[PDB]
RNA sequence: AUAUUGGCGAGAGACCGAUAGCGAACAAGUACAGUGAUGGAAAGAUGAAAAGAACUUUGAAAAGAGAGUGAAAAAGUACGUGAAAUUGUUGAAAGGGAAGGGCAUUUGAUCAGACA
RNA sequence: CGUGGAGGUCAGUGACGAAGCCUAGACCGUAAGGUCGGGUCGAACGGCCUCUAGUGCAGAUCUUGGUGGUAGUAGCAAAUAUUCAAAUGAGAACUUUGAAGACUGAAGUGGGGAAAGGUUCCACGUCAACAGCAGUUGGACGUGGGUUAGUCGAUCCUAAGAGAUGGGGAAGCUCCGUUUCAAAGGCCUGAUUUUAUGCAGGCCACCAUCGAAAGGGAAUCCGGUUAAGAUUCCGGAACCUGG
RNA sequence: AAACUUUCAACAACGGAUCUCUUGGUUCUCGCAUCGAUGAAGAACGCAGCGAAAUGCGAUACGUAAUGUGAAUUGCAGAAUUCCGUGAAUCAUCGAAUCUUUGAACGCACAUUGCGCCCCUUGGUAUUCCAGGGGGCAUGCCUGUUUGAGCGUCAU
């Protein structure tokens, strides 16, 4: 909510920083088997739930 | 850069000097680094720092070593640190204790060694 | 064949510590045979690859080139030559990755510490 | 049941005995670790029996 | 793994509905939940009957009927037609039950071996051996048996310099003591017949 | 945040968690040598924290910033 | 309706994270999270729970310090400057 | 002054514009190509309910 | 002497070979569900090497068509081969409220061996 | 007869193309099945004597995966209602602006907040997927910016209650109990700093701790300002507490 | 007669079986014995020139020191003969250090980034108020020391 706590407002501001794609450079590395990033998380589809 | 092999040769107020005269180097390249897309000499900083703090750090533990030499309580951070079972368990002394019954049997009837054949 | 107990004849081993071996045994696995002049002057047969020498190929579609080293890449297990290359269709370049045991080296990136390992492995100047 | 001419047979597996079962793989893999500890036990009493 | 197929937590669902009473998971959000599970029909499950350790892998046999077989099998080895109707190749060997001198006990390097094995006849089925080196068949070639040999002589000695170890790397070809005889060299795929290379020694011990 | 630095004689910093608007203002009084009479910090929601200290008059941020190097 | 009205009355916790295991179980009116009961000293690990200990077990982390144990046995458990 | 911008920094790490472009596109692709997936062996086991009560005796 | 499905290091198998084998060959106790205890997946393979399709042209663009790389795009990142269910185009044939099947032969197609 | 693997053997087939797959094309066998040609494909595979088994499916309201007829069908119908012109655009029933008609009708379709959610707020770019039609738009995609307090709240107090200590129980995980059957503690001087307290020096027997963002409670207001912040920033005028 | 329906084949599609492969598993055997109050296991947060993860690490933050080898890393940029050298490296080894907030978890407390006390030091006019820095403050038990209580008790 508004009046939160410093331990939840930490721990949303880590799935702020996650809330991300992937970046396209990791995609160029020799042995990679990385397509996508598949952790993706927002706010409509699944809650987070803390 | 900077290297350890030259640091030891300097002293301590030499290397606190170092330390401020590197910090203020990373607090302009921490600028740098938003008016401009990439600084990889940041890396060399922050590890110069490190290798600076390093060298103070081991020789002020040193010196406390050389303070406490032969005192029979020296701080837990300079005990040798084996595991908890290792320094609870007997010394090499305490354990090879005997009675003196025991040492008086072992000097008078001790293992011979011997071999069978005529 | 083998009679020691600390050795494997096990695929699976051997191929994991191939495809996970660190830069610093890839450095031996990526050795390359010395032409039979520098058999006959610095008496040895092979050496490990380093950039800076001069290097002939002998199987290959680019056969009979002559070039010298200018990376190894120890992670796809390669290495590069100057003067072997293919333009891409852009017009660039891209330099061709090579495997050293189908090099032969002509000409050594002599230095301290590889004059030290001729001497040992009872070679000469 | 009891079907046929055939022995009454008395077969001790009502117990969960597949967890106490031990089947000795350990014969000659251990055979030889008796055999090499002899072997440095005599060497370490080297003259001695 | 005994406990293969039990990790599951499942039950039944039952009667009632308009699937079967297989035990299923329960749950949700993934694909697992209400799949089937604890049998052997199922995918994720168990097998039937979980291979146990406690077969019998070892089998004992009687030592006089192993030694009757040895026996025989050294018999065959005197056979020429049951030699060369098992895959060897004795076409030009002067006498069958081959007895070279015992100065082969003696030899230390492979180059001499083979040069002697050369001059009593077995130049053959050496060839034989390091001709037929073809790939296995199957899924045991990712198991440590890549390759399939044809197998080569028999050298028979009765006591060891050298030739054991010298004979130790060429393809086929084995290396016995005339005690110690070993019926999976005699008779391998128990096919009689095996081309064996005596010296004196041992044809003289074998009485 | 550039523009409070000439509407207002307003820095505005990036700082550690565990500072306390006390260390901030011996801390520029310090580096930049200089007089500060207000701190406001808050707490960005990327878990950094921000500092917008305000100079006294008779010092302005324009000439800081371009001596730090940021305008 | 005990369904889909009742569960918009659905809206203030019982369960929140545990300082000892990071998860949403420390519960509020009885102060004791239900993977780990924090304020005892003790870890739940019930022989029956033998996939929740695999889940939270020695391995499942970073092993910090126990990860040189092996490394520190295997020399001798020594001390002092290497060499030249 | 703004000497830096995203697209400025991907160039600099290698990526033009229309590598981001395209590479975006394709994982945009893969993720749909996977809840093609997820919603197509899903249809089956989403709706068993465990206490369905059936409004309809009489 | 003995025990040991745990831990560290090793060696092997008439074992499984990606619906199998540990639940997990892959960022797997991961994603995800549930207040919680707990539950708990799916997902491997381009090619020797990206040489991952320069350039032209129609289109608002995706794309298409040529061109090109390649040993091979009947390998184009939805990529090893690429079955079947199911489906489209072409071709052959039949068909009054089913179709399919057995015995026998006509007609059409197709194969044959040629005793050459 | 067939299948996966094992031991022997044909000095077996094979990149001049192994296996697999397709083939109303052929041959063999009563049959299980085997063999051949062609097409495709690209790296290992068979025949004979024996061994061994996780060895042969039409079914189990079988398991997993995939797919169909139903079927371009049922249907996308609550909440009074949309229309014109222009702009942008490849493209406008649905975007934007203007003009018109209307509704909620102050116990509102308004303005704000508690829980809860977590950056959904704002801007630029953008429309493959989502918005069960569409889409140039969007709570979506991508990139960034953004939350400023001595006075508002927490923090402090206690409530119903929870819960240590001393103790007592209990095989034990731990239970009772919250002042009990405890030796349960600190505050000011002469000593005038030796700050020790020799005396001084007296004063109950009180005796953890948590527990409310709606209870109790120390103190603030106006005006202005931003793309998105304000009783928080700027200007001005004030107040409280502790020194 | 076409359309339509059905059967077969070719080509193309949906779909991903079969064949081949396999840094994985499982089972057997051999050897070893090494967590923690010198603060473990586990957790939260954070760290890279461009990384969301996994792996690694802790404000000395994909790491510092030392030792060894002896010229790389590589997706891009950026450095570079420092490369006949005290010396590259997402190297190996590892004996020196650091090791945020935690956690048996240790000042009290914790749905709080809450509230204290002691010592040294610095600043503000400052033994008393405020702030900063460093170092400390748990419980049970043992040995010993120090101060004591008790007509329990001895002598003078
Ligand atoms: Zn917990």
């Amino acid at each position: 909510a508004a009046q939160k706590s410093f331990r939840i407002k930490q721990k949303m501001a880590k799935a702020k920083k996650q809330n991300r794609p992937l970046p396209q450079w990791i995609r160029l590395r020799t042995n990679n088997t990385i397509r996508y990033n598949a952790k993706r998380r927002n706010w409509r589809r699944t809650k987070m739930n803390i | 850069g900077v290297k350890a092999y030259e640091l030891r040769t300097k002293s301590k107020e030499q290397l606190a000097s170092q330390l401020v005269d590197l910090k203020k180097e990373l607090a302009e390249l921490k600028v740098q680094k938003l008016s401009r897309p990439s600084l990889p000499k940041i890396k060399t900083v922050r590890k110069s720092i490190a290798c600076v703090l390093t060298v103070i750090n081991e020789q002020q533990r040193e010196a406390v070593r050389q303070l406490y030499k032969g005192k029979k309580y020296q701080p837990k951070d300079l005990r040798a640190k084996k595991t908890r079972a290792l320094r609870r368990a007997l010394t090499k002394f305490e354990a090879s204790q005997v009675t003196e019954k025991q040492r008086k049997k072992q000097i008078a009837f001790p293992q011979r060694k011997y071999a069978i054949k005529a | 064949a083998k009679q020691s107990l600390d050795v494997s004849s096990d695929r699976r081993k051997a191929r994991k510590a191939y495809f996970t071996a660190p830069s610093s045994q890839r450095r031996v696995l990526l050795s390359a045979p010395l032409s039979k002049e520098l058999r006959a002057q610095y008496g040895i047969k092979a050496l490990p690859i380093r950039r800076d020498d001069e290097v002939l190929v002998v199987r290959g579609s680019k056969k009979g080139q002559e070039g010298k080293i200018s990376s190894v890449y120890r992670l796809k297990f390669a290495v590069q030559v100057d003067k072997v290359t293919k333009e891409k269709v852009n017009g660039a370049s891209v330099p061709i990755n090579l495997h050293p045991s189908k090099l032969v080296i002509t000409k050594l990136h002599l230095d301290k510490d590889r004059k030290a390992l001729i001497q040992r492995k009872g070679g000469k100047l | 049941a009891i079907s046929k001419n055939l022995p009454i047979l008395k077969n001790h597996f009502r117990k969960h005995w597949q967890e106490r079962v031990k089947v000795h793989f350990d014969q000659a893999g251990k055979k030889v670790s008796r055999r090499n500890a002899r072997a440095t036990r005599a060497a370490k009493i080297a003259p001695r029996p | 793994s005994e406990k293969a197929g039990h990790q599951t937590s499942a039950e039944s669902w039952g009667t009632g509905r308009a699937v079967a009473r297989i035990p299923r998971v329960g749950g949700g959000g993934t694909g697992r939940s209400g799949q089937g599970a604890f049998g052997n029909m199922c995918r994720g499950g168990r097998m039937f009957a979980p291979t146990k350790t406690w077969r019998k892998w070892n089998v004992k046999v009687n030592h006089n009927e192993k030694r009757y077989a040895t026996a025989s099998a050294i018999a065959a080895t005197a056979v020429a037609s049951l030699v060369l109707a098992r895959g060897h190749r004795v076409e030009k060997i002067p006498e069958i039950p081959l007895v070279v001198s015992t100065d082969l006990e003696s030899i230390q390097k492979t180059k001499e071996a083979v040069a002697a094995l050369k001059a009593v006849g077995a130049h053959s089925d050496l060839l034989k051996v390091l001709k037929s080196k073809k790939l296995r068949a199957g899924k045991g070639k990712y198991r440590n048996r890549r390759w399939t040999q044809r197998r080569g002589p028999l050298v028979v000695y009765a006591e060891d310099n050298g030739i054991v170890k010298a004979l130790r790397n060429v393809p086929g070809v084995e290396t016995a003591n005339v005690a110690s005889l070993n019926l999976l060299q005699l008779a391998p795929g128990a096919h009689l017949g095996r081309f064996v290379i005596w010296t004196e020694a041992a044809f003289t011990k074998l009485d | 945040a550039m523009k409070k630095v000439e509407d207002g004689n307003i820095l505005v910093f990036q700082v550690s968690m565990k500072a306390n608007k006390y260390q901030i203002k011996k801390a520029v009084k310090e580096l930049y040598e200089v007089d500060v009479l207000k701190v406001n910090t808050l707490v960005r929601p990327n878990g950094t924290k921000k500092a917008y200290v305000r100079l006294t008059a008779d010092y302005d941020a324009l000439d800081i910033a371009n001596r730090i190097g940021y305008i | 309706g005990k369904g889909t009205p009742s569960f918009g009355k659905r809206h203030n916790k019982s369960h929140t994270l545990c300082n000892r295991c990071g998860r949403r179980s420390f519960h509020v009116q009885k102060k004791t999270c239900s993977s780990c009961g924090y304020p005892a000293a003790k870890t739940r690990s019930y022989n029956w729970g033998a996939k929740a200990k695999r889940r939270h077990t020695t391995g499942t982390g970073r092993m910090r310090y126990l990860k040189h144990v092996s490394r520190r046995f295997k020399n001798g458990f020594q001390t002092g400057s290497a060499s030249k | 002054r703004r000497t830096i911008t995203a697209a400025d920094r991907r160039m600099v790490s290698g990526v033009t514009e229309k590598q981001y472009k395209k590479g975006m596109k394709k994982m945009q692709q893969l993720e749909k190509n996977a809840i093609n997936t997820q919603i197509r062996r899903e249809i089956k086991r989403v709706n068993f309910q465990t206490h369905y009560r059936d409004e309809l005796l009489q």
